[PDB]
RNA sequence: UAGUCGGGUGAUUAGCCAGACUCUAACUUAUUGAACGUAUU
């Protein structure tokens, strides 16, 4: 349900965001990049025409076989067409976008990405230049990374024509924008926003004068 | 024994309390006048004979740190820092050496929280094991009672053991004296960001 | 070899001493003595026939134990090691963890190996009945885990040895910043009247007990403590007060000033009187200056009673 | 509950009493006991087991002393392990056994076949009916459906798999994996069934409809 | 006041909050959560301290995460002395990221990092400069490492630029001054801070500069 | 200021008196074994 386009539209104003959702859709983001859908076609295609052959040779037993590979293959077909019919961004490029918008917003993060450890997957990020689980940050790091990661998935989910999708429209609010931040990051928490998303309106509150120090009088 | 004798008539509590013990009403009342004695200053506050408090904490391959330690003030400390520099991390590890003592105030022998496998080891620390010791202080009678958490990471064959047993035994004083005649105990108390939460009236706690 | 020289000095044969060897790890006494203040310590004893066959090895073989070594050595104890200390202003102490139970026979014989100074040559052959007659097998059921025992004659010799490298370095090491060094047993004790370079040497220490141990001995960081002449300052329960003298300290001798009042109003009882006159004699060892002042303060008639 | 955990796993746990509800309120000595005293044959005169609790902030511990149980249930535990042996059932029913019944059963995931889920939920108060009717819908199945003619019909397929593979289609190797696995899965459940020494699902059908006719008068 | 009333038929916890009767739901989230902290820690100690004629005065340690969650300024001026007036011998342990809370809080009681750590310092210590009393910008700057104008806005360095400029020129209002100048009062004001201090500037660089000439002659 | 050191007094582990000290900074420990002090011989 994760890969859904309007997924993107749930629980979009409960005030949470859905932290748990991007994480989902960023561990399928990396599976489907090492794992192309085409070239499961073109191995299932390889697979039916095979089993084709071997019902042709007169054994009868694997033509159940045949018909389920036949369905799975229109599936995969029909999947990869509704991604080509959906014009959508590749998987690998929607990926990278994300990537550049955390990195790039938040201060403390310089790389995000999947690892296969034991038998899970698992997203690491590199912060303050060690590597480390999302369940390592600290309470600040990981509410600001979620609220960006939260935007900028349903963005990419939402501006499929655009080259740049977090281009896209929008109005976004949030309360205490200074919660969890330490001074030196209250002065380009809003910068940084604005810089990602420059076409979103924003409505924010705060109790900062540090990030009142970086807006025009004008947008209090 | 004479040797407990000579060290609880020279003002020690435990040897006071572990008289007590062996002999079951001086022993008892000394125990607890200890615990309850103390005056009223000029500002009209009272002020116990002896204060209890953490004195100092060190920290060794536990999250972010190699090895830390820490001072802290009798009253007040306040701990700055950037984000991720391991402010949390602090409180965090007192918290859990805290849990020892309201588990055996509450029961004896009870358990306290233990350092996280997954967690709490630190990333690249060469010795796969985190360690939080703690010494606190209670009058000049019991100027040190040490603690120290322990944890190997998960998977490796050699685990290192916590040493829990002074909590437990200046926490079982305070259970039995209070058993026997009403003490004032001590509060512990954490308040992390997770109290900032949403309030709902209705849902009533039937769990005591 | 080892067999023939215990036999000879024991005066048994070669048969039975090898015949008490096979289980000698096993023949230990195991019994709990009392803490000063809640609990107990675990001792393990050997067996008499062990002990003196411990002995015997001991006398047999010289192992070298540095200087800076206090416990355990012959004309040595407390009162030198806190005066090597006493001139200096600055203090700090360490610990090891688990001391005797951390030395095994991997340990010993790395040792043996590693040292400079004249160690005695053992053939292959007595290596498994030296390590049969030194070290304690606490799991009946684990053959492998042999360590040193606090409780049996020969671990001070042992032990002393296995740190004769580590006390070699450490030593150095210090002398070159103007650190004064000092172990008793798993005690270690550094004094210096220069500011701030104290504070370097515990992870001195850590390095060095890496590379000569690795994992096997550690330092006890919570038993790491600073000190200076504004806070008390005590090396093996002997105060230095602030006159850069050794001291019994101010509650001990207020203690036994008590004990003196209570005998000359005749209120002691034997076992306390006993106790006391025994804490005199310590007294009289490290501060002789206090008895001086108590037969001052008592009438030297009094003391003289009390102490004949 | 303890002797059903004990049976189930070495070391399992069962239920303990409550200090807000099982003390009496007025007890002087602010603990309470459950004391039960069980019997197993003239070898075994006396099983004593205590429940026991304080409540909090008292003196002294009051813990339960359950070690009896445990070793009879380690007894039948380990024994049946090695050779397949009859086990005790434990079972309440309380007034809560009296509910609707819920037409709309579940597939079978394949629990209800599993020997120890006799021990599910058996002394929760109401039974479970729901249980019996999927494993009841199974044993039909099982019984209208032919032994092992699914091994067969595996056996027949990984021998026509074995054959393609040996002609020089290389492409289907993967497959053949998965057939082989699957089949031994089947042979390995067939052989467990029949390590296991268990009665044929005819025969327990037959077993449970004579006596459900039996008890109950108005179901013939 | 906090009140509870029973007549609506259910029993609601009532408080007058800036002079208006509302409910607990009815108040603001930074009210709210401070609130609950001080009602826990007040009922704990009030059932655990029974001998005592004041309760709050029992022993105890409280440990507080980011003391400052939710507060305004205002707020933040106060928390900390209202904290430890109520319960005088707990030992509090807490962090802050507030310049505000730590002008109410001695040197002695602060610990703090070393800026480049990256965790193998071995011991934490206080700050140099005395923080109790002391203006907020200088905290800023002498122990949070945070300065006084935010450093990725270009208006941020124009009264900087402006005084080297003026340096450079001898003192007099050049071409490339005056530009600058005339763009500080547009942007911020003729009554700004920064313009007073670009005047304030000028004229005292002038009197050095008269200074200079009559030294010469 | 506080903590610390401790010469004196004090039916004395208390209290009181006097003098001093201040690297961010002691927390008094363990036997029957070993060593040391005393006693015994
Ligand atoms: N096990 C670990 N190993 C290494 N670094 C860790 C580990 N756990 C947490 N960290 C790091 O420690 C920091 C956690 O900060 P935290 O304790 O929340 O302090 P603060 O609240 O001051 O931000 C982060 O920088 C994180 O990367
Ligand atoms: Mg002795």
């Amino acid at each position: 349900r994760r890969e859904e386009r309007f997924d993107a539209y749930s629980q979009t104003l409960g005030g949470a965001g859905r932290f748990d959702h991007f994480v989902e859709w960023y561990i399928y983001l990396h599976k489907r990049t090492v794992s192309d859908i085409s070239s499961s076609i073109k191995e299932l295609e390889q697979q039916v025409n095979d089993l084709q052959r071997t019902v042709d040779g007169g054994m009868v037993s694997v033509k159940s076989l045949l018909e389920q590979m036949k369905f799975k293959l229109s599936e995969a077909i029909e999947r990869n067409d509704a991604a080509v019919s959906s014009r959508v961004l590749t998987e690998s490029v929607q990926k990278s976008i994300v990537e550049k918008a955390i990195c790039s917003v938040v201060p403390s993060i310089s790389n995000i990405w999947v690892e296969m450890i034991t038998g899970s997957d698992l997203v690491k990020v590199t912060n303050d230049g060690h590597d480390v689980t999302i369940d390592q940050l600290s309470d600040g790091q990981r509410v600001f990374l979620s609220l960006v990661a939260d935007l900028a998935r349903r963005m990419v989910m939402l501006n499929p024509l655009l080259e740049n999708p977090l281009e896209g429209r929008g109005i976004v609010l949030i309360d205490e924008i200074e919660l969890h931040l330490h001074p030196k990051w209250q002065q380009e928490v809003i910068l940084n926003l604005r810089s990602a998303f420059p076409n979103i309106q924003f409505i924010i509150t705060t109790h900062s004068p540090i990030v009142l120090s970086t807006i025009e009088k004008r947008c209090i | 024994t004479k040797q407990y004798e000579r060290k609880a008539k020279g003002g020690n509590l435990l040897s006071a309390f572990e008289l007590y013990q062996r002999n079951s009403g001086e022993w008892f009342e000394m125990c607890r006048d200890y615990i309850q004695d103390g005056h009223v200053d000029e500002s009209g506050i009272f002020r116990p004979d002896n204060a209890f408090y953490l004195r100092r904490l060190t920290l060794k391959d536990f999250r972010r740190f190699s090895l830390l330690e820490i001072k802290l003030e009798e009253d007040l400390t306040v701990i700055i820092g950037n984000n991720g520099k391991g402010k949390t991390s602090i409180l965090y590890a007192i918290a859990k050496t805290l849990s020892w003592f309201v588990a055996n105030i509450l029961k004896e022998g009870g358990s306290g929280q233990r350092l996280s496998e997954m967690t709490d080891i630190k990333n690249d620390a060469e010795d796969r094991y985190s360690d939080v010791s703690s010494t606190f202080f209670f009058g000049k009678g019991l100027k040190s009672v040490p603690i120290r958490l322990s944890r190997s990471a998960l998977g490796t064959a050699e685990r290192r053991d916590s040493e829990v047993k002074p909590a437990k035994d200046l926490a079982d004083i305070w259970r039995v004296i209070n058993e026997v005649n009403t003490i004032n105990l001590p509060t512990f108390a954490l308040y992390n960001v997770e109290r900032s939460q949403p309030f709902n009236r209705n849902i009533k706690d039937n769990t005591g | 070899s080892v067999i023939r020289g215990l036999a000879a000095v024991l005066r048994q044969s070669d048969s039975d001493i090898s015949a008490f060897l096979v289980t000698a790890p096993r023949k230990y006494k195991v019994y709990k003595i009392p803490k000063r203040t809640t609990g107990f310590r675990v001792i393990a004893q050997p067996a008499k026939g062990l002990k003196d066959i411990q002995r015997a090895f001991v006398q047999l073989y010289s192992l070298p134990v540095h200087d800076a070594s206090m416990a355990y050595m012959k004309g040595k104890g407390i009162r030198d090691n806190a005066a090597a200390h006493a001139g200096n202003q600055y203090l700090l102490k360490a610990d090891l963890e688990d001391f005797f139970n951390s030395i095994t026979p991997a340990i010993f014989w790395r040792c043996i190996e590693m040292s400079s100074a004249q160690t005695p040559q053992f053939e292959p052959q007595d290596k498994l009945f030296i390590e049969k007659i030194l070290f304690w097998q606490p799991i009946k059921r684990r053959k492998t885990k042999l360590i040193l025992s606090v409780g049996a004659p020969s671990s001070p010799v042992i032990s002393n040895f296995c740190m004769y490298e580590f006390d070699n370095r450490i030593h150095a090491a210090c002398k070159k910043v103007e650190i004064t060094y000092t172990r008793y047993a798993d005690d270690l004790t550094f004094s210096s009247n220069i500011p701030d370079v104290l504070k370097a040497v515990p992870s001195t220490l850590e390095v060095l007990l890496k590379d000569l141990f690795g994992s096997a001995l550690r330092l006890n960081h919570s038993k790491t403590v600073f000190s200076s002449k504004a806070h008390n300052r005590h090396v093996t329960g002997i105060t230095i007060n602030n006159e850069e003298t050794l001291s019994l300290g101010r509650d001990r001798k207020r203690f036994i000033k008590h004990l003196i009042n209570q005998y000359k109003y005749g209120l002691l009882d034997n076992e306390d009187k006993a106790y006391l006159i025994g804490l005199l004699a310590f007294a009289s060892h490290i501060e002789p200056s206090f008895i001086t002042r108590m037969n001052e303060k008592y009438s030297l008639e009094l003391m003289e009673r009390l102490r004949g | 509950s303890w002797f059903v955990a004990n049976i189930l796993k070495e070391g399992g746990s069962g239920q303990r009493l409550s200090e807000m509800t099982d003390i009496k309120n007025d007890a002087e000595d602010r603990y309470s006991d459950v004391s039960s005293t069980f019997f197993f044959g003239k070898g075994l005169k006396s099983v004593p087991i205590r429940l026991s609790r304080s409540a909090l902030g008292t003196a002294e511990r009051r813990d339960s002393e359950v070690k009896p149980a445990k070793d009879l249930a380690d007894i039948w535990r380990v024994i049946n392990e090695v050779n397949t042996i009859n086990l005790p059932t434990f079972a309440l029913y309380n007034v809560e056994r009296s509910q609707p019944f819920n037409r709309n059963i579940k597939d079978n995931t394949g629990r209800r076949e599993e020997r120890f889920d006799a021990y599910s939920q058996t002394l929760g108060g109401a039974g479970r009916f729901d249980h019996f009717v999927e494993w009841y819908i199974y044993l039909h199945k099982r019984t209208v459906s032919d032994i092992s003619s699914s091994i067969k019909e595996l056996e027949q397929q990984v021998n026509d798999l074995q054959r393609t593979v040996d002609g020089g289609m290389v492409s289907v190797k993967s497959l053949l994996e998965q057939m082989k696995f699957k089949l031994s899965e089947a042979i390995e459940r067939n052989d467990a069934a029949v390590s296991s020494r268990v009665l044929t699902e005819s025969v327990q059908k037959s077993i449970v409809e004579k006596a459900i006719c039996s008890v109950v008068p108005s179901i013939s | 006041n906090i009140w509870v009333e029973m007549i609506t038929g259910s029993d609601l916890v009532k408080v007058t909050n800036d002079g208006h009767d509302v409910t607990i739901d009815q108040l603001s989230d930074g009210q709210r959560v401070f609130l609950s902290l001080v009602a826990d820690l007040a009922r704990r100690m009030v059932m655990l301290n029974p001998l005592l004629e004041n309760p709050l005065e029992g022993r105890g340690i409280v440990l507080i995460d980011e003391i400052e969650l939710h507060l305004h300024p205002k707020w933040q001026q106060e928390v900390i002395l209202n904290l430890r007036s109520a319960f005088p011998n707990i030992q509090f342990i807490i962090t802050t990221h507030s310049p505000i809370v730590l002008s109410t809080i001695e040197k002695r009681c602060i610990r703090e990092f070393e800026p480049n750590d990256d965790g193998d310092q071995s011991f934490l210590d206080s700050p140099d400069m005395q923080t109790k009393g002391s203006e907020n910008a200088q905290i800023l700057e002498q122990v949070m490492n945070v300065h006084s104008t935010p450093p990725g806005i270009a208006e941020s360095h124009w009264l900087g630029n402006f005084e080297l400029l003026l340096l450079d020129n001898s003192g007099e209002l050049d071409n490339h001054s005056q530009v600058l100048y005339d763009q500080i009062k547009a942007h911020f004001g003729i009554d700004s801070i920064e313009l007073k201090k670009a005047d304030s500037l000028i004229r005292i660089n002038k009197m050095k500069n008269k200074l200079n000439k009559i030294r010469a002659e």
